[PDB]
């Protein structure tokens, strides 16, 4: 009499709640914020999540006996109650490395977040963090270039990079796009970009835009003597259309394209990142749709996980939020995932939402892009939050300048350089920021015009995505 | 509305949009290098080799993406490995600019842990 | 020579441009219904206008470039706002988007506008997209599903009953040859289909091409044995589009009928490409909705599944999981009946009692077969047939591989239960009232079914519903 | 545990896993056709043409996906358009099986709005 | 020749009646993929007109119903069925689905009857790439014949497709959709004989020729003249048949004339008399409108054709005795009798517009 | 709804003068001249039938589908003033009848066979209503007027072109010579004659190369963008 096949249902906790498990250094770990239904204990909820993201279903199957379920099973190995909550728990789940397809963020998400969020036995579920072990990190191509290589190709050092989304979001012609781009770039911005939803449309077809934008890039570069780029959007309905757009950028010799990784998707994104590696194009990643997933504290996937996923799938830039602009991003939360995006090794730190120590094993860092509702008075705060390895983008903050795009660009560039110099001289941008900007507004007429228009504009609201 | 001139308005990356750096302001940037333990270095170029250009792409197939001529300038001596004295960095600035008075000269600094240039600005214009 | 409207730099309320309560929507407009929860102090009109603006043409301060184009022509328009009864800070905001805003044939582009940035605005606390009106003129820009329900039944030669499938178990950890062994034993007992689990792609314990070959052997063995056409959804989901396409090509070259794709984790750009491939090479495409409940579970924030289902119909899929209502994963009856109609039918009238906010005209785009799967067993058969009717695939993974006598008897039990319920309905029996009696009689008759009936007799999944209307 | 035999156990789609349909049970299925306004039709095949097969794929390149021989059977007369009398359908079953007593015969019904066969089952096995 | 001159203000009307294509220009064309002799040799079909049939309703049938209809037609004795000219790929029936079900039907009817069967699968498409994808699928299914609408698709695409068919062994049926926009009126346009020469040059194994007696116009003498221009190697000037120039085809293959449109069993003697054996006679409504269904409808047409062919070979004059030949065969064949009764009083006799 | 074999009038199915056209229907206006003895209603119905779903005798396969859904419909007929035997027949075609993005398919239905019917003496298609839902299935023009002006950098006046002459018979180098001299005097464009393709007197690739030389010479000389 050995263990035989026993048909029927049993608790998931009997197999998948294993609190004495010693996590392996190749295991993928997940931290889930779980809200059980009444009558379902946390250990059963955590075990259900582990089981149905790994090896298990709702009734016992005989085929388990042909393999080793202990070798492959996901394991809920720890549960902690959430402070301030009487029905939220953090469940920790360990996944053997054999469960995952090498180099596939798609596969990793399909297991860990594929079905478990819809279980009737839970009321809410949020994936807070993932520990991606070095042995799995090494299966990914990763980002095409990463921060150091990007600065080296651009020949740009010693300050944040400056970008700008062209406006109106939609409705401009290709030639007006290029006109706006030239005027922005020539005033001191390093980059402009297609809006995330500018792909190819009746009012402006993509290839027309790419050609006029190429003219604008090369005109502004020749005029200023600084390398310029414009993130041309390769986001498309199909992978063949996406690749056609990347090929056209390659053939025009321009430096940088963009992709909306969540609305295009990880399979297409990973393909595009590999193309960019093989053809030397920088790849800017827009996180369109992320807040559908990541806004609420009780349910979804925290942005830090979406950022890790993008680092793995591949991107030279990724939007990080601004903290102070029109879209939400609490300071400590943001500082934590910026480190996860940029750094090689990030220690556990629950005060910044870092549930696991993360070792990136030399995968290139991704440049954070702070964008959305920011203007010249936010410059000191942005430089203080991000430091030099960030791109700060001013769309309305450039195309809303009273004197037009070139003056608007110059205002942003002067502001950034004034903040950067002040910090280098030992000034505390957190205390002296307003004084730094005021002094620069006195000196530069272009900056002064921006300073006056946006002086009272602030975005200060109650935060939803709190730790 | 003031119009940003497109004529004779070439820039030189970090700090070109500010007033010309005073001697005190240059000295403060050298202090920042030394305080952070970065490796000072000087680079220079004649006027014809100072601005980004595209001439070598005549030899290429469709591989010009992020290739430009004149990003590399010529190294003055060697990076000042082990330098923790601002006097020595300012001395070389003078030395480089005296030897090549007609050249563009820039002061840069390297971080060997990121292995990247972490600061840089023009210190001389012909 | 009095000056006309010009450029004035600075911030003004979004509602001055984007709240248009007297707008008459056009028949080509894409319409969105958002469940919006504004921050305290933000008027609903301004919050709705912000959502319209920042999903269409506007940003946070006035830009001079508007004057080069026509914002009247292009702007998104919040054209109606209705307070939600029972909610003191919740509104349905209706937004109309000109058809010119969208890239033809691109679900990716449509989502990038409507749901790209607005869910993260500090000025709202929560936002949920409940429905989209996809006008015929935009529907017609999509290839859509490879085949759709009628063509699928015609290719399989299968009529008059629900289709039956089954996910192979353990989810992960089986070898390629054991996968094919399990598949043969399942298919030969009366299931039409088996499938790769959504997360079975290619892994150390089982590489994809080995699986595809052994599964082909199993399909053809079970088909020859039973005389009924068989399939196994071979998973083409992959890390890169090139890998996805390699896997589809191998299925093509083996002559097998059906592959699957995880459209949300693989993504719309890859999914649309794969659907086009399947159309051009005659493969059925089963779509798994892995990750949907990350987005669609909560009432106050995210995107309702009905929109994710419309998006899949547009991007393309022959099957799409619909939920079961009665199984282990959530799906309320009325909600589910509504989006099943949106998946299958040509024309679906507005019906707020089933969560249908807009009349939807699919203008002859093929219907998508709803797949009811997850935690179901033989006692659920009457309810499943009553809910879905014949145009559904009912899948029993644990409910087949958990049968005490093995996969072939497990398959036979499910097939007998389905046919008994189908026959009973056809004879005029009301499955909602007589379902238990139908199953009890069939259990008496069939020993394979009786063994399933006994093991799962007390097993139900009855919990408080989160995604309520 | 009972073992499901693999030997001589071929099936014919809907209702093949139930006890053989009595005359009463067949008549009830015909009533269901008529109640829903569907179009009755009979189809038949000799034994050699009754089972799905693959022989025409010898002529193909790599395009066998969802191609099988013997899905089509032979039509008995025409679909019974306008028929709302179950006794007429039953009489045609008798006539078809009289004419082809050695053939497989199936009763199907068509829906012209979905434009698909909406029911079907075997009524004669040789 | 026809690019700009028809719009000159200085003329009120202009019609191109004929073109003399010299041998030295004929020889620059690939021409038809196969031509009549090769087609008969590939099909192994000799001694009688070929029989075809357009599936009906023109539009609105599903792919599986298309194949069902095709199988039932082919199995009763038709050599060919065909997609309607406007059946390309549409919401009610996508092309690749149709191609696959039609393949099943072709092979089922061929195995059942022991005679080679085909169905003209339409490669007509919006773009050359889609046209070629459809031709490739036919190649890969091993089926014998595709069709193309040469005027609505256009000569550039037609010539490309003909070359593909030559290189891959596919018969190419040409439908002349739109021709009567150009060729109907006596005072303006281009006579069909020129459109037929143009098709012979661009390439086609079949081309519709009209029926004379059916629902679409085609006067006898006009039609006999351009049938010779389509099929023969050398056609002398003959203004009584509208042949303005002697035409030397210098061994370019002949094109099979296809008589189709509003014809039924009682027209069989006239059709055999007009065209002889080297024609395809097509009965769409005349098969799918038979009261007993497609197989009996096909058999009726096949019996009628064979009875007329046998009678002609035995010395009977089909112009005088045709009705007697059909009446005799009606009495013998129950399938033919049912067709004879339904269409006994149906004729198409109208004043002719395209007169010499 | 039984199958009844035999011929019946087209107007019993295809003349529907109270039909309300759908906003996705393709509409056609035909100027129709019936033969003597053929009522306009029957002629219009025949045009609708034989450009959509119908043939000359009743087919049983109609019953497998829904002819209501698919049939073309003659929905209005108006006599032409000044004409005693001309009518404008209006026909509506469901959008499902047409292959997306294919003008070829649209013409094959609407003008494929009906112009040759013996029952009419003459037929002219005067206009088509192409609904937005069908327009949107086409790629359409490569660029269109605004984009063309933007690419050429040419605004504020008509563009000027010129067909090179003799139509045929010029060599490639003489073609380029003529082109250069035309373009340099102020024309924006020159062009090949419609019948200049590739011929013994001038092969196309030779012409393309010499024309390229001429375009670039005239553009450099004038400073205005040139094309041929
Ligand atoms: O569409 C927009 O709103 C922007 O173009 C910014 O415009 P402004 O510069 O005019 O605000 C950016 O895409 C957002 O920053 C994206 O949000 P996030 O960076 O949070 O992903
Ligand atoms: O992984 C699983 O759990 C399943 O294989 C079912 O297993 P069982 O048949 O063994 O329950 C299906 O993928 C789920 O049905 C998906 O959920 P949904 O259909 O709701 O998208
Ligand atoms: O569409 C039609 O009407 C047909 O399919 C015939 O159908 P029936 O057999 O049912 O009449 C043919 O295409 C016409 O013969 C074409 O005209 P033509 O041959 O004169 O070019
Ligand atoms: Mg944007
Ligand atoms: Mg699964
Ligand atoms: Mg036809
Ligand atoms: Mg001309």
């Amino acid at each position: 009499a050995g263990a035989g096949f026993k048909a029927g249902v049993k608790d998931y906790r009997l197999t998948y709640y294993t609190p004495d498990y010693v996590v392996r250094d190749t295991d993928i770990l997940a931290a889930f914020r779980m809200t059980p239904q009444p009558g379902v204990p946390p250990e059963e909820c955590g075990a259900a999540v582990a089981a149905e993201s790994s090896t298990g279903t709702w009734t016992t199957v005989w085929t388990d006996g042909l393999t080793s379920l202990d070798r492959y099973k996901g394991r809920c190995y720890d549960i902690e109650p959430v402070p301030g909550e009487d029905n939220q728990y953090i469940a920790y789940v360990a996944y053997p490395i054999d469960l995952f397809e090498e180099g596939s963020v798609t596969n990793m998400f399909t297991s860990i977040v594929g079905n478990v969020f819809g279980f009737k036995a839970l009321r809410a579920l949020r994936l807070e963090d993932l520990r991606i072990p070095p042995a799995y990190v090494k299966t990914f191509v990763g980002p095409p270039h990463g921060i150091q290589v990007e600065r080296d190709k651009l020949n740009k050092y010693g300050r944040g990079l400056l970008g700008c989304t062209i406006k109106p979001k939609l409705g401009l012609s290709a030639k007006n796009y290029g006109r706006a781009v030239y005027e922005c770039l020539r005033g001191g911005l390093d980059f402009t970009k297609d809006d995330e939803n500018v792909n190819s449309q009746p009012f402006m077809r993509w290839r027309d835009r790419f050609l006029f934008v190429a003219e604008a890039i090369y005109k502004a570069q020749a005029e200023t003597g600084e390398v310029k780029g414009h993130y041309l959007n390769a986001t498309a309905g199909t992978c063949e259309e996406m690749m056609k757009r990347a090929v056209c950028a390659k053939e025009l010799g321009v430096p940088i394209i963009m992709h909306d990784y969540l609305t295009g998707g990880f399979t297409a994104n990973t393909s595009l990142a590999i193309y960019c590696r093989d053809n030397g194009l920088l790849l800017h990643i827009h996180r369109a749709m992320h807040a559908v997933i990541d806004r609420q504290r009780n349910h979804g996937i925290h942005f830090r996980v979406l950022a890790k996923a993008l680092r793995m799938s591949g991107g030279d830039h990724l939007h990080s939020g601004t903290v102070v602009g029109k879209l939400e991003g609490e300071r400590e939360v943001t500082l934590g995932f910026v480190d996860l995006m940029r750094d090689d090794y990030v220690e556990k730190d629950r005060s910044r939402g870092i549930y696991f120590t993360q070792d990136w094993c030399s995968m290139p860092g991704v440049m954070p892009v702070a964008s959305g509702g920011i203007h010249v008075w936010h410059m000191p705060a942005l430089v203080e939050i991000f430091g030099d390895d960030a791109c700060l983008q001013f769309g309305g903050g450039t195309l809303g300048h009273p004197w037009g795009n070139a003056p608007g660009a110059a205002a942003n560039r002067v502001a950034l350089e004034a903040c950067t110099q002040a910090r280098n001289e030992g000034r505390d941008l957190a205390r002296e920021g307003g004084d730094v900007i005021r002094s620069a507004c006195k000196w530069s007429p272009e900056l002064a015009a921006a300073c006056e228009v946006w002086k009272e504009i602030k975005f200060e609201f109650d935060t939803i995505d709190k730790l | 509305m003031m119009v940003w001139t497109p004529v004779n308005n070439k820039m030189f990356e970090t700090f070109s949009y500010l007033p010309p750096l005073t001697d005190e302001q240059i000295a403060a940037q050298v202090d920042y290098i030394v305080a952070n333990g970065w490796i000072p270095c000087l680079e220079f170029a004649e006027a014809d080799k100072a601005y980004v250009s595209n001439e070598s792409a005549i030899r290429f197939g469709s591989v010009s993406c992020l290739y430009y001529d004149n990003r590399y300038w010529t190294m003055w001596k060697l990076p000042m490995f082990g330098c923790r004295d601002p006097m020595q960095v300012l001395r070389e600035i003078v030395a480089c600019t005296k030897a090549f008075p007609d050249a563009y000269v820039r002061l840069v600094a390297f971080d060997n842990q990121k292995q990247v240039q972490i600061m840089g600005f023009l210190v001389q214009r012909p």
